[PDB]
C-alpha cells in the first residue's frame, strides 16, 4: 500500500 | 480561488494533492485534506496562486490535515464530478456495503462501495490505522480528495492503497482494489471544524 500525494 | 472538493492544489511547489472539503474554524476558512500531503506551514497553491498554509496534520498513525486559507478564498459546499457538482449536506457515516464515490485530480470521480472499516495500511512511513476501505479506483495525486455518498454525506479523505505500476488501481477489477480513506468525523472534532453545506 502507498499513500497517494503525487 | 473557488474551493471545491476534488480539485488539485500543490504543496511547496512540488507535491500535488486534492482538496477534501471546505470547512470553517470560527471566522477562519479552510479545507480538510490528507496529512501525507504537507507538513505544518507548508504552502498550498491553486492555479499558481498561494491560497493558504497547512495549519495542522497527523501522519502516519492517522492521515489528516486542514489548510487555513486567506480570506479571499471562496468556500463552496460542493465536490467536483466532471463539470457537475455534488452538494455537501453533512457527514453521516455510511455503513459497510453502501455505495460511495471519491473525487481527485488524477482519476476524476469514481464510485464503488465500502467494503471494510478499521483497516491498517502499512505504508513505508509507518502504519496508518482505522481507515475505511472502498473499491472505487484512485491514483497518485488523488490523496486528500473527497469521499462522499451521492446523497451528499461526506465520508472522509483519500489516503492510499494498492496502486499498480501505471500509478492507479483503475486497471484491476473492483474486487481486487483496496482504496483507503481517513474518516471525516474525527478530523472535524479533532480540529473543531464545521463542514460548509448547501
Amino acid at each position: 500500500a502507498a499513500p497517494x500525494x503525487a | 480561488a473557488n474551493i471545491v472538493g476534488g480539485i488539485e492544489y500543490s504543496i511547496n511547489n512540488a507535491s500535488l494533492c486534492s482538496v477534501g472539503f471546505s470547512v470553517t474554524r470560527g471566522a477562519t476558512k479552510g479545507f480538510v485534506t490528507a496529512g501525507h500531503c504537507g507538513t505544518v506551514n507548508a504552502t498550498a497553491r491553486i492555479g499558481g496562486a498561494v491560497v493558504g498554509t497547512f495549519a495542522a496534520r497527523v501522519f502516519p498513525g492517522n492521515d489528516r490535515a486542514w489548510v487555513s486559507l486567506t480570506s479571499a478564498q471562496t468556500l463552496l459546499p460542493r465536490v467536483a464530478n466532471g463539470s457537475s457538482f455534488v452538494t455537501v449536506r453533512g457527514s453521516t457515516e455510511a455503513a459497510v456495503g453502501a455505495a460511495v464515490c471519491r473525487s481527485g485530480r488524477t482519476t476524476g470521480y469514481q464510485c464503488g462501495t465500502i467494503t471494510a472499516k478499521n483497516v491498517t495500511a502499512n505504508y513505508a512511513e509507518g502504519a496508518v490505522r482505522g481507515l475505511t476501505q472502498g473499491n472505487a479506483c484512485m491514483g497518485r495525486g488523488d490523496s486528500g480528495g473527497s469521499w462522499i455518498t451521492s446523497a451528499g454525506q461526506a465520508q472522509g479523505v483519500m489516503s492510499g492503497g494498492n496502486v499498480q505500476s501505471n500509478g492507479n488501481n483503475c486497471g484491476i477489477p473492483a474486487s481486487q482494489r483496496s482504496s483507503l480513506f481517513e474518516r471525516l468525523q474525527p478530523i472535524l472534532s479533532q480540529y473543531g471544524l464545521s463542514l460548509v453545506t448547501g
